[PDB]
């Protein structure tokens, strides 16, 4: 329905103020209202506030101290002003304006934009392993890295049948974490040499870990 | 102050009928407009339902939305299911402030395969981490289906209601669903309690593995 | 020639309008 | 005297 134009920045250093926007085409910034929503991702949607055109303002009651909602009508455009961030203020934020094709309204919401939430600087990972212990499981954390993504095999990419590598995990810190793990079977254990083999481009890293039973 | 409760999981096979509810704690429900929100994976939200009972253009006949001050609860019924069904589902209304309330969301998978009980492997911290003074107990979880869980950790056969993260079900090879979950302590921490467990509960059945500092 | 709300729009209780 | 709503 609406497109709806919502801007925002990737990444926001706690304690900043996060801010997005969102405009209209139709010429009617003066008129309706706008809510705020986000999500952090994996979870429920959270309501933030709304701002009409009474020019009332309601808030959640989690927010309302460093939420300020507003509108320019010069720029067309609402504003969401988030203060005193920290990395639980992740989320896709969504702005959702009402698209009325005739007498009654619906909510027609933004693209959604992805703010993180992160004092970090560019960091490569810590590699840890899981150690094993008719078949056991055996796998590597890869922990405390900014930004994403990184890439773990395992013995050079020798190994990939029953190895699953999960999707990383944003930590209070604003570093991400992640791991991998494979079954195999308990005889290779004394056996086969087995390896993570972790890049984290963005550092320029490259760590390799041998992960032997306890 | 007021909630909205939905079922975390609703399951239905193509052609069948599913319902999802959406039961508000405190107040009258028929007092505000219920909405529901389709969220596709990825996607922002969108109106299936709005008003309690109207539907946009481009939403099938097959959605219907249902009122029933009784039970003081809302219903989505979608019809002759389709696997374009498969999707989050989120009730929204308001309370007597005017704030918005969304419900807790409902995963509505359309059953393309039999029923799938986790499988659970906790790892504790290395000795290597615990070295560097970090302590994260790891819960992977996998070959589950419906792609739907709940993970609740215990210490001691405690609650734990701090450090922990959880990431989405995702997708494995098999189309069946993997999950992680990570327990944060200090090593001080870590060897204050005698046992810690990760528990999975899926389709109302859960998979308990624990660990120990020994 | 047209009846626009000037806030959200409620279930049996009475909100305010602009008229342009 | 007729104003439609949007």
């Amino acid at each position: 329905q609406l497109q709806l134009q919502e801007s925002g920045p990737g990444l926001v250093k706690p304690s900043e103020t996060l801010s997005l926007t969102c405009t209209v085409s139709d010429g009617s910034i003066r008129d309706y209202w706008w809510n705020w929503i986000r999500q952090p991702p994996g979870k429920g949607l959270e309501w933030i506030g709304r701002i009409d055109s009474v020019v009332n303002t309601y808030y959640n009651p989690s927010l309302k101290s460093r939420v300020t909602l507003s509108v320019d009508t010069s720029k067309n455009q609402v504003s969401l002003r988030l203060s005193s961030v920290t990395a639980a203020d992740t989320a896709v934020y969504y702005c959702a304006r009402p698209y009325c094709p005739g007498s009654a309204c619906y909510d027609s919401w933004g693209q959604g934009v992805l703010v993180t939430v992160s004092s970090a600087s560019t960091k490569g990972p810590s590699v840890f392993p899981l150690a094993p212990s008719g078949t056991a499981a055996l796998g590597c954390l890869v922990k405390d890295y900014f930004p994403e993504p990184v890439t773990v095999s395992w013995n050079s990419g020798a190994l990939t049948s029953g190895v699953h590598t999960f999707p990383a995990v944003l930590q209070s810190s604003g570093l991400y974490s992640l791991s991998s793990v494979v079954t195999v079977p308990s005889s290779s254990l004394g056996t086969q040499t087995y390896i993570c083999n972790v890049n984290h481009k963005p550092s320029n890293t490259k760590v390799d870990k041998r992960v032997e039973p306890k | 102050e007021v909630v909205f409760t939905q079922p975390h999981s609703v399951s239905g096979s193509p052609g069948q009928t599913v319902t999802i509810s959406c039961t508000r704690s405190s107040g009258s429900l028929d007092s505000e407009y219920v909405q529901w929100y389709q969220q596709r994976p990825g996607r922002a939200p969108t109106i299936v339902i709005y008003r309690d009972n109207q539907r946009p253009s481009g939403v099938p006949d097959r959605f219907s939305g249902s009122i029933d001050s009784s039970s003081n609860s809302a219903s989505l019924a979608i019809s002759g299911l389709k696997s374009e069904d498969e999707a989050d589902y989120y009730c929204q209304s308001a309370d007597d402030s005017y704030n918005w309330v969304f419900g807790g969301g409902t995963r509505l998978t359309v059953l393309s395969q039999p029923k799938a009980a986790p499988s659970v492997t906790l790892f504790p911290p290395s000795s290597e981490e615990l070295q560097a003074n970090k302590a994260t107990l790891v819960c992977l979880i996998s070959d589950f289906y419906p792609g739907a869980v709940t993970v609740a950790w215990k210490a001691d056969s405690s609650p734990v209601k701090a450090g922990v993260e959880t990431t989405t079900p995702s997708k494995q090879s098999n189309n069946k669903y993997a999950a992680s979950s990570y327990l944060s302590l200090t090593p001080e921490q870590w060897k204050s309690h005698r046992s810690y467990s990760c528990q999975v509960t899926h389709e109302g059945s859960t998979v308990e593995k624990t660990v120990a500092p020994t | 020639l047209d009846i626009v709300p000037l806030e959200e729009e409620r279930k049996g209780n009475s909100s305010k309008y602009r008229l342009i």
